[PDB]
RNA sequence: UUAUGUAUUUACUGACCU
């Protein structure tokens, strides 16, 4: 995300699998991470959609509910035509909070 | 440097070359392994191998001196066998 | 033998795999050769710049594409 | 100050040209690309003339164009690769007289 | 469309506003001006009647000289590199006839 | 290795830009070519300073903000200053009392005046061309 | 034929050539195969000294022109002028590359 | 007359003044963009419409002051001092080689006529009033939504290929209003609060008036 | 008088977070 600067994206080739967002993060854009003007569906790679990882949230990794989208401001900057935006690592937040 | 005159493993035999290499690595680290002798086997499986990657991955196990003299031994045997149509280096042609 | 050139890659900070980006220590020759290669793929990419270049000679379009294509290897000259 | 573009006699030079059973019948058709324009031409065999059946503006540069036949198939689908980061596979619907876009897949930044 | 054929690639033209006439400059890289076409054809004929003609056919050189292929049909010859054919044509814009033709030199 | 500002200033077709650091580059000729290319804008003045680009704005006190005129002709500044000044007299007793019994219609200015001020009475401001980059003083040098 | 960007030979025996500069053409194939008269040579015949297989160019024998499809590409220079004393103006156009080049006059009417 | 427009092959238009008392040629205005201009045409005493090798069309209008009287060491940005400015940029996709201001039909009006390199012939037409401008702007702004182009190439980002588009409405997207199924036409027309024959009338009025 | 290194509060940022 933009808030947690240590989160890294997957960035491999985007397949045909449509991204999903959890119930806690519905309406969030994936890159600019806002709520308004969703314009373009999320296509995620086949390694980040395999088996146990199907229909899972792009950001949280929770169980997905609705489809994921990019903003218009991510679309017209063509930040959707890079790799798949599946946030891979879980780092330094929601880990120490689990230990707290 | 001398490890860059390219090779083609189709030009060479390998089953005659293994016991020399086993004998050399038993000389180098004293005792016998398999996974580094099978490193020699599996690195020299590929038809156009790389000697620099070979030298790195033997520098790991061995000293970095012994990897240097081992590449400077093993690469001219490969060249002396791939010049010959028989596929045998001079140390095993003459002996 | 070799010595100490063990530099396989490192921390994947941004993965600038886009060839032609360039970094701080990028010389004149390197970004000008990326500038020529991007110019050549945009020449043959657009049809109409290739039209404009084919009118200036009398060379046909496949002659111009083969010329532009074989110049993409070493366009500026040797380093 | 505030202007308005119109094409009067749209582009006529041909960069790519492909042929096949795009209608879905026994007879064949040409699909050409005028660069920014994508046109379907029927080579009327008895009278020998050439009649345009459709001309659309794709608003891109058709960098490459190629028709393919699906295995055990009648109709050929047109396949367009352009300055957008998109492969796009087209089917000539003869009834509504338009190119139905079958699929459109994104793979990289545009231009 | 009504077309009035030309020899080379026409760069631009102007309009004589009195007694309306087009004044066109034609210019092509890699192209012979036709004085060099005639000289090159005569040279070709010369080496074809010089290269061991004892045994013979000087018919080949004459038939080569007087059989001029239409360059609009068979493609114009291409004069290596750096050569430049060019003419200047005054033309009626009504009938489309070469009201005047002025060649230039070989690279000019 | 680093040939000085004398010869480097002698070689370049526009010598009027080569500075005291351009000798210390890693490619001087293209640096003073791109420094003398046509419509570029230069590096900001504070790349070599010690003051973090605006920590020299310490002790000068400046006016708050001039609203543009089309907004000031709606009376929003006078209504807003009036209710701020009336609110500066309130205690927490009445600030918590008029939180639950609110008097409304305090401003209620209109909608046609605001629409006219942004749409009928819109004023083009005084912009600038793309070269006019900002340095630290830049408005106290109004002497030009 | 004039130099083409793309060809589409058609079943039912047509040959469409798309000249990149000037007019496009559609030919009827008259003598396909053409295995009768011509000095054809091959790959694996022991011919040395460079190319050594020449051919004399000739006019049409295998194709007959059927349709000339029109094109203005490349419009190199243009004027809107009313030189022919008509009411509406006219487009005086330079066109074509090479010996196939043409000045072309364009009006609004029909043929 | 009394001014010269010099088209550089790489930078842009350079205004030059010629004097009668002297014989000088004083540069007094240029443009900030590099452009690779191929041809140009004058429209006003101030404006210069030009076109480039890559496909665009620019119209550079001088600012209202730009006093010509400059007698002749610093420039402004390594160039002239009165930087001229641009009042449209538009992408055509083909190299425009001839721009001409004319009137194609008697009883019609003036319209800039461009003839590109790939055979095409187009016009650029001014709008009369702001109701026409705003109407056709909302028409093509709806058509970028409802009727996307065939390759997926985004129409605003095709027309803003090199330079961003400015003050030009692509009427070749607009004249594809007459090519959708009437469900889409009714959606757009009631979104416009007109009817699809009314929009097709209003949309062919402009081509009727200025051109063919 | 620009300035450092630190012990060190106070303010401030990211629609950060069950
Ligand atoms: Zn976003
Ligand atoms: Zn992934
Ligand atoms: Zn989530």
């Amino acid at each position: 995300a933009k808030h947690h600067p240590d989160l890294i994206f997957c960035r491999k080739q985007a397949g045909v699998a449509i991204g999903r967002l959890c119930e806690k993060c519905d309406g969030k854009c994936v890159i600019c991470d806002s709520y308004v003007r969703p314009c373009t569906l999320v296509r995620i790679c086949d390694e980040c959609n395999y088996g146990s990882y199907q229909g899972r949230c792009v950001i949280c990794g929770g169980p997905g509910v609705s489809d994921a989208y990019y903003c218009k401001e991510c679309t017209i900057q063509e930040k959707d035509r890079d790799g798949c935006p599946k946030i891979v690592n879980l780092g330094s937040s929601k880990t120490d909070l689990f230990y707290e | 440097e001398c490890l860059e005159k390219k090779v083609d493993m189709s030009k060479v035999n390998l089953e005659v070359i293994k016991p020399w290499i086993t004998k050399r690595v038993t000389e180098i680290l004293g005792f016998e392994d398999d996974v580094v002798i099978e490193f020699i086997f599996n690195q020299l499986e590929v038809k156009n191998p790389d000697s620099k990657m070979m030298q790195i991955n033997l520098t790991g196990f061995l000293n970095g001196k012994n990897a240097r003299e081992f590449m400077g031994e093993l690469w001219p045997l490969l060249l002396s066998a791939q010049e010959n149509i028989a596929g045998i280096p001079s140390a095993f042609l003459e002996l | 033998m070799t010595d100490r050139y063990t530099i396989h890659s490192q921390l994947e900070h941004l993965q600038s795999k886009y060839i032609g980006t360039g970094h701080a220590d990028t010389t004149k020759w390197e970004w000008l050769v990326n500038q020529h290669r991007d110019s050549y793929c945009s020449y043959m990419g657009h049809f109409d710049l290739l039209n404009y270049f084919a009118i200036a000679e009398n060379e046909s379009k496949a002659r111009v594409r083969f010329n532009l294509m074989e110049k993409m290897l070493q366009p500026c000259g040797p380093p | 100050m505030f202007l308005y573009n119109l094409t009067l006699q749209r582009a006529t030079g041909i960069s790519f040209a492909i042929h096949g059973n795009f209608s879905g019948t026994k007879q064949q058709e040409i699909v050409v690309s005028r660069g920014k324009i994508l046109e379907l031409l029927r080579p009327d065999p008895n009278t020998g003339k050439v009649h345009t059946l459709l001309t659309v503006e794709v608003f891109g540069v058709i960098r490459s164009l190629m028709a393919f036949r699906l295995t055990g198939g009648t109709k050929d689908y047109i396949v367009v690769g352009s300055d957008s980061g998109r492969i796009v596979i087209l089917e000539y619907q003869p009834s509504k007289n338009m190119f139905e876009k079958i699929h459109q897949e994104t793979f990289g930044k545009s231009g | 469309q009504v077309a009035f054929p030309l020899q080379y690639t026409p760069r631009k033209f102007v309009i004589h506003p009195e007694s309306n006439n087009l004044i066109i400059i034609e210019t092509d890289h890699n192209a012979y001006t036709e004085a060099t076409k005639a000289q090159r054809k005569q040279q070709m004929a010369e080496e074809m009647v010089e290269a061991a003609g004892e045994d013979l056919a000087a018919e080949m050189a004459a038939a080569f000289l007087n059989e001029n292929l239409p360059e609009s049909i068979f493609g114009a010859p291409k004069a290596g590199n750096g050569q430049w054919a060019s003419v200047i044509r005054v033309m009626n814009p009504i009938q489309g006839n070469t009201l005047d033709l002025v060649q230039l030199e070989q690279n000019e | 290795n680093r040939f000085t500002v004398a010869e480097l200033k002698q070689l370049v077709a526009r010598p009027d830009v080569v500075e005291m650091h351009d000798v210390t580059a890693q490619d001087p000729k293209l640096l003073v070519h791109l420094k003398a290319t046509r419509n570029s804008v230069p590096v900001p003045r504070h790349w070599c300073f010690k003051r973090k680009y605006l920590q020299g704005k310490r002790g000068i006190e400046k006016p708050p903000f001039e609203l543009p005129d089309f907004i000031k002709r709606t009376g929003i500044q006078e209504m807003r200053e009036a209710l701020q000044e009336k609110e500066e007299q309130k205690t927490m007793k009445s600030k918590m009392r008029e939180k639950v019994r609110p008097k409304m219609g305090k401003i209620d200015i209109d909608y046609q005046k605001l629409h006219d001020a942004f749409f009928k009475w819109q004023t083009k401001p005084k912009l600038t061309i793309h070269g006019d980059l900002y340095y630290e003083g830049k408005e106290f040098e109004t002497r030009l | 034929v004039p130099v083409a960007a793309a060809m589409c030979v058609l079943k039912t025996g047509f040959l469409f050539v798309a000249s990149e500069f000037g007019n496009h053409y559609l030919y009827q194939i008259a003598h396909l195969g053409d295995d009768d008269e011509e000095p054809e040579f091959s790959s694996a015949m022991p011919l040395e000294e460079g190319d050594t297989f020449f051919f004399q160019p000739r006019p049409l024998k295998n194709l007959v022109l059927v349709d000339e499809l029109d094109s203005l590409s490349p419009i190199l220079f243009c004027q809107i002028a009313d030189l022919a004393n008509e009411d509406t103006p006219q487009l005086y156009v330079a066109c074509g590359r090479g010996p196939r080049s043409s000045l072309r006059v364009l009006r609004h009417g029909l043929e | 007359g009394h001014r010269v427009i010099v088209s550089d092959v790489q930078e842009s238009f350079i205004w030059v003044r010629y004097k009668r008392n002297e014989n000088q040629l004083i540069i007094f205005a240029d443009d900030t963009y590099p452009r690779w201009v191929t041809t140009a045409s004058l429209l006003d005493y101030d404006t210069v419409a030009g076109a480039d090798k890559f496909g665009n069309i620019c119209v550079v209008r001088l600012p209202p002051n730009t006093n010509d009287e400059v007698d002749e060491d610093r420039g402004l940005l390594n160039g002239a001092s009165q930087k001229a400015e641009v009042i449209m940029n538009y992408h055509v996709g083909e190299t425009v080689l001839s721009l001409q201001k004319t009137t194609l039909i008697p009883g019609g009006s003036e319209s800039l006529v461009y003839t590109t390199l790939s055979g095409g012939i187009g016009i650029l037409v001014p709008f009369t009033s702001h109701e026409d401008h705003d109407f056709f702007q909302h028409v093509e702004m709806h058509l970028r939504s409802e009727h996307p182009p065939l390759c997926g190439r985004d129409h605003l980002s095709f027309r803003s290929y090199y330079f961003p588009v400015k003050n030009v409405i692509d009427g070749d997207l607009c004249e594809q209003f007459n090519s959708m199924e009437p469900n889409k036409q009714k959606n757009v027309s009631e979104e416009l609060d007109r009817t699809p024959p009314e929009v097709s009338k209003k949309l062919e009025d402009i081509r009727t008036r200025y051109a063919f």
